[PDB]
């Protein structure tokens, strides 16, 4: 009988113009005072949450006027008339029917529009001086692509590999992700490649030693 | 979980705190208060501050004169009496300033040829603004690049129009009259950025302006604003054409609401205040003496004749200006009216006074009405502010001036109805229950009437005193002195409050002078030799800098610094002080077992100054200690220098030793000195040649100078070297010193040093360091125990190091020590190198003047010469008291037809 | 204006224990409830737990996660609202943010990072990732504590370069890469003040 | 110099004492007006507001003084009265205001109208600037500099 919400999982937006965020919740929010129990958030990166609409269309005090909320019962939309730069970032639509809110939730990731890229790809193998050590790192970069989700898989696998990803780039307004593959010197040397995908991608792209 | 109830709560304070956000917002931009933060003023009979105003009013002075003899005017030719006579007077008597001629020209940055082209109205605008930001007890230079706005009521008065057309390349002759350029001017030459208008209604206009100004600051488009106007009558104009019409008195005189009332007398008047939201003076910390509540303008429209007034235009305006401000007729104590004195427009003033105001008034509280006009005339296009100066100043000292020349009051007007008196004499208004609020009017001959109200301002040791001044002249720093020297000879006269309004409220400018003092007796000596022009006395310091800061080097000298007892004084006065001290005895406690506090205080049973392995770890912390004192005081290093063991305390400043690092390395080198005690000695002296008389022994330290050099080596060589260069020419002065650094004498104790200290753990510097080993800026990271033998073993080429720094463009020289031990050296240096030429090189404290007050002259030194300091952490908790404002050394500019 | 100014947090070990504070200006405290919340590196944002206004009986409730070992606490007086962790776990590593109100969070506090690690302070080691036949980097391996920067020629190159987030590995260290892109002289400067520890290394195949 | 005095009240005598920057001040408001679709009389007694940018050409400067019983040669000339007097013949009665800051006149005046009329305090407002060069004296000092 829990209360949850879903929005997009990601939104491109282009400043100057609108965007909207639609919300969809597993029961009305409709309360019998009339108001709906749906409130937006938005997390800037780096930054701490901070509050835009309560009650499904009222904007609090401070929060700039181009954002608007609207819908009733279970369908909801977080409106801006014109998106500007500063407003990436993760929206949030969460109800208060039912209390407490344990999560957040994924949320909207918001990012600046821009044409599909592919990810350049790059392998790149330990060094002498690594190896020395006692532990193999390789390295599979997969870099300025658009937009997120793109994937990495090894076959030297499971459970030996760690990723990272840049915040969107303030020029091109890109993504890029790095992959480390971690073995030791010995299961390393006991085999003599990483596979991307990306909707950017024709099919599936793989680099090897 | 929270109930629906608990949900709700949250939801409806948050829209009540919106509608309550919101209804506040609205507040703001309606009838937001506004702060009269400071006020400035020209008037006739040297009437040139408020506070001489508040003098003349309150005896009952009229400075009436006679029309000026040096404006090139023809006083035969202008006066006839007949009014139908064109071209002339028949009036002789107005109010004439004292000196519109005079202005001082290169405060202000105008040329002469400039000056005499400028209409004295912008002359003094730019005296009376300078002082009106002095007197708010700001820095004038701190409104550079702000939203200050500049609304001032002026006109053409004819200024230079009967001259002889001449050559003006530079156009002065168009800036210099056009009363657009009167604000401008203003807001060029201090910096603001603020609209800047200048509006013309007449009589009305510098009500106008403050109307316009305080709408300005409720939008947030003018962060303060300068309001006010200006009239100086350069030609006689007004006196002719006014004649013509048989309107001005015939003596002169403004007989407001008196029955001899027949007709105006002119007067010159230049008048401003500073205006800010109250909210943002309070913010600010300025002081308030005075609030405008509302105000209101309109106009008479269709009255009976262009320049006739209204009594029903004068009543709505009246009504709008207390509505705006949510204020009633009875909240009002007294007018200070529009009043001119005319037999026509006194009645219609009082009339509609007597039908608003007068209206069911209090029997008990009678409205006051009066004008200034009757004490200093009509001033124009200043009238406005000029009431409401007299208000502000009314407000503050308690009282109510009398207006004069109604021992009959007019009978054009009944009295009868008894809501409005006459201020027939001086009236007590006293700050009690009943909040003081005032009201000001002006009308206008074009028509436009200005009501404004008023309420008063809501209601709010023996250590050393560094007192700074400074001026754009050395007359004009005379006489700074001259003027502070009087302050401090008052018992109103608050030492320290002095010196933090000196130093905090008050443009720092080229021409500097300084005194250190404990009690007024000798900051009043001190600065009368600065108002002499000398600087004799040790307290006094003065110089001329063309700059306002400076990239300081911080010098850490080696020995020969030492006295008994320096620094002692500092550890009562100076907590900076003694928490370092105190931070270096506990890094140096694992190490041995007195303590550098002790040294200094000459405590019993306490090490003394001759064994190299108490003195070095004593000056080490000396030196790191005064170096945090002149951080407190805002001097921060862009570079620091050591000499021998004094990059130890260098190394430390720049961040690149912690303090348990550098004490081992200070401790560590000073006790293996201490074993090769006997063995070794030091005397000082070009290099190049004394490596030549070296050759015959195998026993050079230091390079100071090009004629001062350090030998180190064996007792022995060291005498016999003496009697050559004894027998021959240039002295040799020893060292008192054990040992012999820097030759090869060291080299036996190498191992043991870096085995002790190699345990450190240098770091990035924060600081560059730039070593007197290497002859180069260094990574902290290369200073670890190598390095610190190095520096033991090799030449101090100390002189290069100051002329690398010289020509690199670094002009501040601090010596960081207990008594100035290369000064000179550094002085030399700096002189023969291809760096700036004009320098600066100061020390810290000397042997006799080990004191608060000598560091405070130190720095004192160094701030005549472009270092800034930061002079309130000399003077915790005092209170800026209020200065006389800047001395203009005036030239008079008149251009004559 | 409204202010909440949080304090109190920074690296701890697993077992032990941390106060965080959240202190209030500008607002009557007194009448709001007052939350905690946290997010873990990278990820989204938990309700830890929150306090009642006296006006609703003080109380508190708490994320099952740190039920019993998390208390929530307020001062009225002062105006500070707290976060008292005992028997902390590595899981319990995130930014804590304060928040006004117990339903609707419309102010938040600056954040507070806690990390519990049994870590001990550590340089990290630099490899290079070189190319062969348009794209190199460093890879910055086993330090502790965050952060480590990373410059190419000492900051005269920034054009192509991408510095990623840092990873924690199974082991506790921390460990990052820097890249850029250019085709056919190349140094990546890497700094960790915690152990004071600065490291330049040239990438060429 | 062509102005119709009658239409405006104003004597022979006024009229010719009058800058020419009021006399066509004033022919211009009324067409102004009428060019709203508003009967002018209609603003008499109204909260209309005058903000205008006027300065001084030297009109007059260079004649004889003479007889001036009713004050003329004064409100001729004076910038106030340029706005003041379409407040006046108009019967407005709102601000009526003449601001200089030279080339940037007219629309700091519209700035200030805009102020007025979003605060209440004008219901409409008669914005803009006047500059007739009666003498040749702005022509001789920009000459001086070279800037024409
Ligand atoms: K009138
Ligand atoms: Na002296
Ligand atoms: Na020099």
């Amino acid at each position: 009988d829990v209360v949850m919400t879903q929005s997009p999982l990601s939104l491109p937006v282009t400043p100057g113009e609108p965007a909207s965020i639609s919300c969809r919740s597993s029961q009305s929010l409709l309360h019998s005072n009339g108001y709906n129990y749906l409130d937006w958030y938005l997390q800037k990166p780096g930054q701490s949450p901070q509050l835009l609409i309560y009650l499904g269309s009222n904007r609090a005090s401070g929060v700039p006027d181009r954002f608007s909320g609207s819908g009733s019962g279970t369908d909801f939309t977080l409106k801006i008339s014109r998106v500007e730069a500063e407003d990436v970032g993760v929206y949030y639509c969460m109800q208060s029917l039912q209390t407490p809110r344990l999560t957040f939730g994924p949320g909207t990731k918001v990012d600046i529009k821009r044409t599909v890229a592919a990810p350049s790809v790059f392998i790149f193998p330990p060094s002498d001086e690594q190896l020395k050590s006692g532990t193999a790192s390789v390295v599979c970069l997969l870099n300025n692509f658009y937009p997120r989700g793109a994937k990495v898989q090894w076959k030297v696998q499971s459970g030996n590999s760690q990723e990272s990803v840049t915040e969107q780039d303030s020029k091109d307004s890109t993504y890029s992700l790095s992959s480390t593959l971690t073995l030791s010197k010995a299961d390393y040397e006991k085999h003599k490649a990483c596979e991307v995908t990306h909707q950017g991608l024709s099919s599936p792209v793989t680099k090897s030693f | 979980m929270v109930t629906d109830s608990e949900k709700v709560a949250e939801y409806l304070r948050r829209a009540t705190l919106d509608l309550r956000a919101a209804r506040q917002r609205i507040r703001e931009l309606e009838s937001d208060p506004i702060a009269i933060v400071s006020m400035a003023c020209r008037l006739p009979g040297g009437v040139n501050t408020p506070q001489r105003l508040w003098e003349l009013l309150r005896e009952g002075g009229e400075t009436l004169s006679g029309f000026p003899t040096d404006r090139g005017w023809d006083l035969a030719r202008l006066h006839h009496p007949d009014p139908d006579n064109p071209g002339t007077s028949y009036v002789d008597k107005g109010g004439f300033l004292d000196d519109a001629a005079g202005f001082d020209a290169e405060f202000f940055g105008v040329s002469p040829r400039e000056a005499a082209a400028m209409d004295p109205q912008q002359r003094l605008l730019l005296e009376t603004s300078w002082e009106l930001v002095e007197n708010a007890g700001i820095d004038p230079h701190s409104l550079r690049g702000t939203a200050t706005g500049v609304f001032l009521g002026v006109a053409k008065f004819g200024y230079g129009e009967d001259t002889a057309a001449a050559e003006d390349v530079e156009g002065y002759s168009v800036t210099g009259v056009a009363p657009a350029v009167a604000s401008g001017r203003i807001s060029y030459t201090m910096g603001l950025e603020g609209p800047s208008i200048s509006v013309d209604t007449a009589c009305s206009s510098s009500l106008v302006a403050l109307h316009l100004a305080v709408e300005s600051l409720r939008k947030g488009e003018s962060s303060m604003a300068v309001v006010g106007g200006a009239a100086v009558m350069a030609t006689p104009g007004v006196f002719v054409d006014f004649s013509r019409q048989r309107a001005l008195a015939a003596d002169g005189r403004s007989k407001a609401f008196g029955a001899g009332a027949d007709g105006f007398g002119f007067s010159e008047g230049v008048t401003l205040v500073l205006l800010e939201r109250l909210s943002e003076a309070r913010r600010n910390g300025h002081e308030v003496l005075a609030v405008v509540r509302g105000s209101a303008l309109n106009q008479d429209g269709a009255s009976n004749g262009l320049s006739a007034p209204s009594g029903p235009a004068q009543r709505r305006v009246i009504r709008q200006a207390l509505e705006s401000c949510g204020l009633e007729p009875g909240d009002v104590d007294a007018v200070e009216a529009h009043g001119t004195g005319t037999a026509l427009g006194d009645p219609i003033e009082a009339n509609a006074l007597l039908d608003t105001y007068g209206r069911d008034r209090d029997a008990d509280r009678p409205l006051w009405l009066g004008s200034v006009k009757s004490n200093i005339g009509h001033t124009q296009a200043a009238a406005g502010v000029t009431g409401l100066l007299k208000v502000v100043l009314a407000l503050r000292n308690g009282e109510l001036p009398a207006t004069l020349h109604v021992e009959e009051p007019t009978p054009h007007v009944d009295w009868s109805s008894g809501g409005v008196a006459l201020l027939a004499g001086n009236q007590p208004w006293r700050r009690g229950e009943r909040t003081r609020r005032a009201a000001v009017s002006a009308f206008g001959i074009s028509g436009t009437n200005a009501h404004v109200i008023v309420e008063e301002a809501p209601e709010r040791d023996g250590r050393p005193v560094p007192l700074v001044v400074s001026a754009r002249s050395t007359a004009a720093l005379r006489a700074q002195a001259a003027q502070i020297a009087e302050l401090l000879e008052r018992p109103d006269a608050d030492l320290a409050g002095v010196g933090l309004g000196l130093a905090t409220t008050r443009a720092r400018h080229e021409h500097r002078a300084a005194v250190v003092a404990s009690t007024r007796e000798e900051a009043v000596r001190g600065l009368r030799e600065i108002a002499a022009g000398a600087a004799t006395a040790d307290a006094v310091v003065e110089g001329v800098t063309e700059v306002d800061g400076r990239n300081v080097v911080f010098l850490f000298p080696g020995q020969g610094s030492q006295w008994a007892g320096m620094g002692a004084e500092l550890l009562s006065s100076s907590p900076v002080f003694a928490g370092k001290i105190r931070a270096c005895d506990e890094s140096m406690a694992p190490m041995q077992d007195w303590k550098v506090s002790d040294v200094l205080r000459q405590a019993p049973g306490a090490p003394g100054l001759d064994r190299v392995d108490v003195v070095q770890p004593v000056l080490f912390a000396v030196m790191v200690s005064l170096a945090e004192l002149w951080r407190s005081y805002g001097v921060e290093p862009a570079a620091v220098v050591g000499h021998s063991q004094g990059e130890i305390a260098a190394a430390h400043v720049a961040g690149a030793l912690t303090l348990e690092d550098a004490a081992k390395l200070v401790v560590g080198r000073s006790r293996l000195m201490r074993s090769l005690s006997g063995e070794g000695g030091m005397a000082a002296v070009g290099e190049a040649a004394v490596r030549e008389r070296l050759r015959p022994w195998q026993d050079v330290a230091a390079v100071n100078g090009p004629r001062s050099v350090v030998v180190s080596g064996e007792p022995g060589a060291l005498r016999a070297f003496s009697e050559d260069c004894a027998a021959e020419g240039i002295r040799v002065r020893d060292i008192d010193v054990d040992y012999a650094s820097h030759s090869p004498q060291i080299e036996r104790v190498r191992e043991e040093l870096l085995e002790t200290t190699g345990d450190i753990a240098p770091r990035p510097a924060r600081v560059t360091f730039h070593s007197t080993v290497e002859s180069r800026s260094m990574d902290g990271t290369e200073l670890d125990a190598r390095y610190w033998y190095r520096n033991l073993r090799e030449t101090v080429r100390f002189a290069d190091a100051v002329t690398r720094l010289a020509e690199s463009g670094y002009d501040a020289f601090i010596e960081v020590s207990p008594h100035p031990v290369v000064v000179q050296a550094v002085e030399e240096a700096v002189e023969e190198a291809d760096g700036a030429e004009d320098a600066v090189v100061v020390g810290s404290l000397h042997r006799d003047g080990g004191d608060l007050s000598a560091f405070l002259r130190s720095m004192a030194t160094a701030h005549v010469s472009g270092v800034d300091i930061r002079w309130d952490v000399a003077l915790p908790g005092a209170a800026p008291f209020a200065l006389p404002t800047y001395p203009f050394q005036r030239k008079r500019y008149w251009l004559q037809p | 204006e409204v202010q909440l100014v949080q304090s109190g947090g920074g690296l701890v070990q697993p077992g032990r224990s941390l106060r965080l504070s959240c202190t209030a200006s500008g607002f009557t405290f007194g009448d709001y409830a007052m939350s905690w919340v946290r997010q873990a590196p990278g990820k989204g944002l938990e309700w830890v737990g929150f306090i009642r206004s006296k006006a609703y009986g003080g109380t508190t409730e708490y994320a099952a996660s740190v039920k019993g070992r998390f208390t929530i606490s307020r001062d009225d007086s002062k105006s500070i609202a707290y976060l008292q962790m005992n028997s902390l776990k590595t899981e319990d590593t995130a930014v804590y943010y304060c928040t006004r109100g117990g339903t609707l969070f419309d102010y938040w506090g600056q954040g507070t990072l806690v990390t519990v690690s049994s870590a001990s302070t550590k340089g990290p080691s630099v490899f290079p990732l070189a190319p062969s036949s348009a794209a190199l980097g460093c890879l910055v391996k086993d330090y502790f504590p965050e952060p480590v920067t990373v410059s190419w020629n000492s900051g005269a190159l920034t054009s192509g370069v991408h510095t990623f987030p840092a990873v924690l590995q199974s082991s506790g260290l921390y460990s990052l890469s820097s890249v850029v892109t250019v085709p056919s002289t190349y140094i990546c400067n890497v700094n960790h003040k915690p152990s004071n520890t600065k490291v330049d290394k040239k990438v060429e195949p």
